[PDB]
């Protein structure tokens, strides 16, 4: 039982650390987009709708 | 869908040219990263649902459903590969493949645009789940559960074909974004009766609906583990699925042709979770106990509610994974004694602590503990059907204190008191064990954080 | 009575590998499944799935109607507008039977 | 020997009666009052080998 | 399966215990036992077997109207306060046969001590088997007794699970 | 006052008159139930106390009893005056009797609603 | 950080110490502390912050939907308009929810804010509340979870005959 | 290599899905900029509005 | 195993073919058909759903 936990533990920080420093990282260093009017005659890309600069990328990779 | 039906596919060639030794290893890697890429299906958005082809569409009912299905298959090999360790390395194949086509076929029904390409697929789960059941369960009451599985649903399906022929030829179509448009009442006529019987009978059997619900307990003591994992946590959903989706094209007649089958599932849930206190084997307790919820999610669907459809949804989802883990950890007690009886074994958690946290946390997601996810979709049912009825709080009050009570009942016996003298092969619970029960108590409580994801179309 | 093989004893994985993760009987195997599992499971589908889920772009676009309810509702509370009418849709578009 | 765990359970029962307390809605109320009745099931059969505690 | 006279000491030792629950103060529960020891005592000498049997069924009426609704009951006598309370402490010897091996490295005394019980254990059981073989008769046992040894270096038949049975206070 | 049994209230045992009153016929038997009850105790205990033996030591009367409260069931039954009335009376008459129940409070309230009698001024969510 | 005009709120009057006592305020000193120990900090780390944010300035927008032909304006069956019909229906819908959210966050802002005096204070939220309710339920309320468009035009058309009817006998 | 080509299966079989995904797209191109709700002029580079 | 597939693709091809004419025949007749006879297959007359009366039927 203690070995299954510490394995639990290890496996969820390997990733879970990774993505909690990548995150902090993100919102100081890039931060959130500021919302503006869309310039007349400019056609924004779907991906920039969203705020959040992780919540852009996904929507630009995948969506 | 094709980024999903193809890589299941391939998982088949990944199975039969592997190492003989490898085979649970690479199935349960690739099948992880196929679970993995299932989570791009919650690009959805607020108006339209998201319609990939003529074929196959997603929508906010299906995407969660998807995602529950193919989150399932690496935790069935998980499950089963310690059962399956003395049987040939060919035989142990024949049944991965089975498991591999049975979420081939789930995936597709469940995206499936026309109503006859998801009748197909919905009937064609039945063949790899009969195999499963009647080959590779362990008793001799396997080959009668196996008939009893097949012939209620071929009762009720083959009445569905005929219905869902005529409806094409008077709409002249059946893709469902058509029959969104292009749907008109249903008169009251006898006719109509039947039409609508048709329609929703075979979904009945399925959820299944109290009365039509003997095949299920039997269906449960005779499979493998993982014949019961997939058959609690997404086959019975394929009723749900399919009563959420054929409920568009029969109003208003559901007005008072859902009433005898409200009335079989709100009497139901109480006959059958009274039921469970008296139960005498683990795997048919957690039978009828599902039976139980699922009379919840009929009664939600009848009454055709934004809030009752969002808690039917949530329901479905979080009955598949707590449900699931009952098995599970009944499992994993079956394979030390080798006996489901309930009072075989007692006072385990002297001699299996963390594992009793497992069984002290599954238990509690199926009293419905508010905040999880089981509870929110109870709620959510119990406050829609208060409107469509005050006097329903009476029953589905008295329901939720003898779920509380058949629920911690399983718990206190098996767990707590003291362990029996005889039972000397205790063993201490293997990480596969414990790997397999964090893998659905994890994902259920996370959902917590996010529910709106499982919630459905209504949201 | 016929022919038939004894019934095998049921085997404790933990006699020969006191160490097993109770995956496989050969240690080197028994070790990598666990290994894909954690893995798999635990450190990209569920850390890295609820990341994703975290960061969905607008999920059904809840974000969108509050931004565009606050928008209408300043601009018809300047203009003396109702907030809301009971008609969803303009009478004069709609012919009555009768 | 399990007095950790006691301490444990004595916190988390401290936690959700004050989440009953500060609620500001039923939801959240209803939380903590489920929670309070599940702290006092664990609590009340500690001593879990005998019969009348599990009662 | 009680005889007329454990029937009598039976009722006698549970009437002195309700008596006691009544009186509570020791002077006074001491004076009214000396009183019930008396009423046992003036039909001691009764030899009138029908007239006993009457005088026993008389006083457990008596009895039953008369005892304690909630008497005293030793903590850890069965209704008792503290009846099982340490049965979940209480865990067979069984289990230490599952310990990691590095678990039992932390007590090489202990299971070194451990194996030499397991040793004699083995050696003598086939023993064990045999005298209680050919110590039954054919029909089968007919009472729930078990023999001592006979010989020396034997050990009494079925004695491991009483020798090695959880402490009371195991923890 | 005499003791009143009741199904939930057994006669306590030093007042059943049987107690007393005990032939050499009412302890033959008292010896016979103690010879099986030790048969069974010596078979158990062989088993139980067998350095060699590792697992479930299976009761025959457990498995006995399982397969009663189940498979047993259908096959000794026989549809009778009895089993059909109380097929009936608490299988068909609750669902009769609940649908009447809210059959006819729905009628009530459907009937206050299309006439503009009952309160649904903040009725928005359902 | 957000319109004033859509979430309002009434000119704060907090009135000045007026101390009675001779013993001092421990109020006043842990007031002090923590604007020292924990505001000041605080507003540190956020100003590099910012000034990081302000090195990589990038905007997002808000989607603008063009009105498109409602049902009522649709062929029967004609599966293209009613698609765009219906779509917009739902667009409107949603954002109607959130409208009926704000005037409830307007509602039990007040209540809070207004203390024991609510009852009174609070009757033009309340007003603007009931009849933004109204305003929702005939449009939306009752549609069934298989709400659209044309069972919303449905109602709607339900409604104007029993007000016309009313209408003419007067 | 011999040990480890299975591993790619799988990866392909989602890859090669993706593309067909991607090719049903351009069989369905009969609206690409010309419904009522998103049409518009093109980009002066802009060959089409998506792909 | 190359000449199975090479048999069933060559005989799949050719079965293809006379599948996709048989279809292209029934709608080459039905259409000549609806020709022949516009007085059974009259344009119809749409009217909007402004026009349009439909029941409502509350779900409460
Ligand atoms: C598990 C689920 C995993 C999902 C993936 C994680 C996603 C995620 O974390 O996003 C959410 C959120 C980050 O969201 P985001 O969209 O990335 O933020 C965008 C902002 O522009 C970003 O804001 P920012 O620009 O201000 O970020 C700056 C910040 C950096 O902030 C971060 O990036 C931290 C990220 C957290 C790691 C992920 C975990 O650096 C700091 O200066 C730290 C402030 C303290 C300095 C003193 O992370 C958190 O939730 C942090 C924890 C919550 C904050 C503390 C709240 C205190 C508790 C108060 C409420 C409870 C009261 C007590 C009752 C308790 C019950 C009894
Ligand atoms: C407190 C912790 C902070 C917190 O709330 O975290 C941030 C969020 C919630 O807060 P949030 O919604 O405000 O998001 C935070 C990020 N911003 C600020 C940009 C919005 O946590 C999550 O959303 C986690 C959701 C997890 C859901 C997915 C679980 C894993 C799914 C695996 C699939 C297999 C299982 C089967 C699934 C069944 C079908 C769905
Ligand atoms: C076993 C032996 C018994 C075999 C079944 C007996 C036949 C039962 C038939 C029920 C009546 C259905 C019917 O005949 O309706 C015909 C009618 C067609 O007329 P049409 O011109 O197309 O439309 C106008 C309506 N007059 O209208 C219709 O076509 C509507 C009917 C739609 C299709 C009905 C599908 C079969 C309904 C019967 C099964 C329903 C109950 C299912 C129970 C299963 C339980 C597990
Ligand atoms: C914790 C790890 C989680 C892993 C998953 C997320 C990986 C991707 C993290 C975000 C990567 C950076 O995210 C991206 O950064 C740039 C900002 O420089 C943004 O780009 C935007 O601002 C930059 C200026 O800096 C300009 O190019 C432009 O104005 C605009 O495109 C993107 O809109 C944003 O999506
Ligand atoms: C939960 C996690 C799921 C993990 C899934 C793992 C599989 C990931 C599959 C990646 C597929 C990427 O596919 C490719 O990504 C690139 C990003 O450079 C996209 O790039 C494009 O995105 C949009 C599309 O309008 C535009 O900004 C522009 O055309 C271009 O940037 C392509 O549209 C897409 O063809
Ligand atoms: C033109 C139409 C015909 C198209 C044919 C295309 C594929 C032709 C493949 C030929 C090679 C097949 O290879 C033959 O089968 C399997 C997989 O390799 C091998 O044997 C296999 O045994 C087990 C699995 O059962 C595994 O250890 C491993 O998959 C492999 O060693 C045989 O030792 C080999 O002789
Ligand atoms: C209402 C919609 C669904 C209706 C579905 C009803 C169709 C029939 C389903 C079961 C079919 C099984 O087919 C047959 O049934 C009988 C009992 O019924 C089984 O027989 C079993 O029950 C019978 C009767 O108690 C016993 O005599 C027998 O020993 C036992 O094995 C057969 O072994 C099985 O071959
Ligand atoms: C994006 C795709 C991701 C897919 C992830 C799939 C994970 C698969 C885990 C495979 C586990 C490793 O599989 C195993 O590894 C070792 C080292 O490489 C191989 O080679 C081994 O052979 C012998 C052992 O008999 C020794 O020399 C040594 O132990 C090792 O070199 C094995 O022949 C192979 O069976």
């Amino acid at each position: 039982d203690k070995r299954f936990l510490k394995l639990l533990r290890f496996y969820i920080l390997l990733t879970g650390i990774p993505v909690a420093i990548g995150i902090t990282l993100i919102n100081v260093f890039i931060g959130e987009a500021e919302l503006a009017e869309i310039p007349e005659g400019y056609v924004p890309e779907h991906w920039e709708y969203f705020k959040h600069p992780i919540s852009r990328w996904i929507a630009r990779t995948f969506f | 869908m094709l980024k999903y039906i193809i890589p299941t596919i391939m998982l088949m060639p990944l199975t039969w040219l592997s190492k003989n030794n490898m085979i649970w290893v690479n199935s349960t890697a690739h099948s992880l990263l196929i679970s993995f890429t299932s989570l791009l299906l919650m690009n959805q958005f607020g108006d339209n649902s998201l319609n990939f082809s003529l074929l196959f569409f997603s929508d906010s009912l299906s995407t969660p459903l998807l995602i529950l299905t193919m989150w399932l298959l690496p935790l069935m090999l998980m499950a089963s590969q310690h059962h399956l360790s003395k049987e040939n390395l060919t035989r142990k194949k024949l049944f991965i493949t089975m498991l591999i086509s049975l979420q081939l076929f789930l995936i597709m029904t469940f995206t499936a645009m026309e109503l006859i390409l998801f009748y197909i697929l919905f009937e064609a789960t039945l063949v790899p789940t009969l195999i499963i059941i009647t080959r590779w369960g362990n008793q001799t009451e396997r080959l009668n559960a196996g008939l009893y599985f097949l012939f209620y649903t071929l009762a009720g399906s083959l009445p569905l074909l005929v219905a869902l022929i005529y409806i094409q030829n008077t709409v002249g179509s059946l893709n469902f974004l058509m029959l969104q448009y292009w749907v008109q009442p249903v008169h009251n006529s006898w006719s109509n009766v039947f039409m609508w019987l048709a329609c929703m009978m075979a979904f009945m059997v399925k959820m299944p609906l109290y009365g039509l619900h003997l095949w299920l307990p039997k269906a449960h003591v005779e499979a493998p583990i993982a014949g019961s994992m997939v058959l609690a946590a997404v086959l019975l959903k394929l009723g749900g699925y399919g009563m959420l989706r054929i409920t568009l094209i029969l109003n208003p007649m559901t007005d008072f042709m859902a009433y005898p089958f409200i009335m079989l599932s709100l009497w139901g849930m109480i006959m059958t979770s009274s039921i469970c206190l008296r139960q005498t084997d683990l795997k048919s307790l957690i039978a009828y106990s599902s039976v139980s919820h699922m009379a919840l999610v009929i009664v939600a669907i009848l009454i055709q509610t934004p809030w009752s459809y969002m808690g039917a949804t949530a329901l479905m989802i979080a009955h598949g994974l707590t449900s699931s883990m009952l098995f599970c950890l009944a499992n994993s007690n079956y394979e030390r004694i080798h006996s489901r009886t309930m009072i075989l074994a007692r006072g385990l958690q002297t001699l299996l602590p963390l594992m009793a946290t497992w069984w002290l946390l599954a238990s509690l997601t199926n009293l419905a503990l508010p905040p999880t996810i089981n509870l929110i979709g109870e709620l959510f049912v119990v406050m829609s059907t208060f409107s469509w009825s005050n006097i329903t709080i009476i029953l589905m009050g008295v329901n939720m204190v003898i779920t509380a009570l058949y629920s911690l009942y399983m718990l206190i016996m098996t767990q707590r008191g003291k362990y029996t003298y005889h039972i000397n092969n205790i063993s201490p619970s293997f990480t596969r064990e414990n790997a397999l029960m964090s893998l659905h108590i994890l994902p259920l409580l996370l959902l917590t954080l996010n529910p709106k994801i499982i919630l459905g179309p209504l949201y | 009575r016929w022919q038939e093989d004894p019934e095998p004893e049921d085997e404790n994985l933990y006699e020969k590998n006191p160490d097993s993760h109770g995956y496989d009987k050969d240690p080197a195997v028994d070790i990598w499944n666990m290994r894909v599992v954690f893995f798999f499971g635990f450190s990209i589908v569920l850390v890295l799935g609820s990341t994703f889920v975290a960061y969905l772009p607008d999920y059904r676009m809840q974000e969108w109607a509050r931004r565009e309810a606050e928008r209408l509702v300043k601009y018809r509370e300047a203009h003396g507008l109702p907030i809301m009418e009971s008609n969803c849709f303009d009478p004069s578009k709609i012919q009555l039977p009768e | 020997p399990n007095i950790n765990k006691f301490f444990k359970y004595l916190l988390l029962f401290l936690i959700t009666m004050l989440i009953l307390v500060t609620a500001n809605n039923l939801f959240q109320l209803f939380i903590g009052w489920e929670g309070v009745g599940i702290m006092s099931f664990l609590l009340i059969g500690w001593w879990y080998g005998r019969a009348d505690a599990n009662t | 399966y009680l005889t007329h006279q454990q029937k009598v000491l039976r009722l006698y030792k549970r009437a002195l215990r309700h008596l006691e629950s009544w009186c509570i103060h020791r002077d006074k529960y001491r004076y009214f036992a000396c009183l019930l020891r008396a009423r046992f005592d003036e039909h001691k000498n009764e030899k009138d077997m029908v007239k006993a049997t009457q005088l026993l069924r008389e006083a457990e009426e008596e009895f039953w109207h008369g005892q304690h609704p909630q008497p005293y009951i030793f903590p850890e006598s069965p209704g008792g306060t503290s009846y099982e309370r340490y049965e979940c402490y209480k865990v067979p010897e069984w289990c230490l046969d599952d310990w990691h091996p590095s678990e039992k490295a932390m007590y090489p005394d202990y299971f070194a001590k451990r194996e030499q019980w397991k040793k004699l254990r083995r050696e003598s059981w086939e023993r064990e088997v045999k005298q209680l073989q050919e110590e039954t008769p054919v029909g089968g046992p007919r009472t729930e007794a078990l023999p001592p040894a006979r010989k020396q270096g034997d050990l009494p038949p079925l004695w491991w699970h009483i020798v090695t049975r959880p402490r009371e206070r195991p923890m | 006052p005499k003791y009143e049994a009741s199904r939930l209230s057994s006669l306590p045992t030093t007042l059943d008159p049987a107690e007393y009153d005990i032939s050499s016929e009412t302890r033959k038997a008292q010896a016979e139930r103690l010879a099986i009850r030790s048969r069974l105790k010596r078979e158990y205990q062989l088993q139980y106390y067998d350095p060699s033996r590792r697992g479930v030591i299976e009761d025959p009367a457990l498995v006995r009893w399982t397969y009663a409260r189940s498979a047993n069931i259908y096959p000794n039954f026989r549809p009778n005056t009895k089993t059909s009335l109380l097929g009936a009376l608490f299988g068909i008459g609750p669902l009769v009797f609940w649908y009447y129940v809210f059959k006819t409070d729905r009628d009530r309230k459907e009937k206050l609603i299309q006439e503009g009698k009952l309160d649904r001024t903040f009725n928005i969510s359902y | 950080s957000w319109d004033k005009d859509v979430y309002p709120e009434p000119p704060r009057r907090t009135p000045a110490p007026s101390p009675q006592t001779s013993l001092p305020n421990p109020i006043t000193y842990l007031t002090k502390a923590f604007d020292l120990l924990v505001d000041r900090p605080v507003t540190l780390v956020r100003e590099f912050i910012e000034r990081q944010h302000a090195k990589n300035k990038y905007y997002y927008y808000h989607r603008e939907f063009r009105r498109v032909p409602d049902i009522t304006e649709c062929q029967e069956k004609d599966v293209l308009c009613m698609f765009e019909a219906e779509m917009q229906w739902r667009r409107d819908y949603k954002v109607d929810q959130e409208i009926v959210n704000i005037i409830q966050e307007r509602l039990k802002a007040c209540q809070q804010r207004e203390g024991e005096s609510h009852r009174q204070n609070c009757a033009k939220e309340l007003e603007q509340f009931t009849q933004v309710v109204k305003a929702y339920q005939d449009r939306y309320h009752d549609l069934g979870a298989h709400y659209s468009a044309r069972k919303c035009l449905a109602k709607q058309k339900q409604r104007m005959l029993a007000e016309r009817k009313a209408a003419k006998e007067a | 290599v011999r040990d480890h080509w299975v591993h790619v299966l799988v990866p392909m079989g989602f890859v090669f899905g993706y593309y067909l995904d991607r090719k049903n797209d351009e069989k369905l191109t009969a609206f690409r900029n010309k419904s009522l709700l998103y049409k518009r002029e093109l980009k002066p580079n802009e060959e089409v509005t998506w792909k | 195993q190359l000449l199975y597939i090479t048999s069933f693709v060559f005989v799949g091809y050719y079965l293809l073919k006379r599948q996709d004419y048989m279809y292209a025949v029934r709608d080459h007749d039905m259409f000549s058909y609806i020709k022949s006879h516009p007085e059974d297959f009259p344009e119809k007359d749409k009217k909007t759903y402004g026009e349009v009366f439909e029941e409502f039927h509350p779900v409460r």
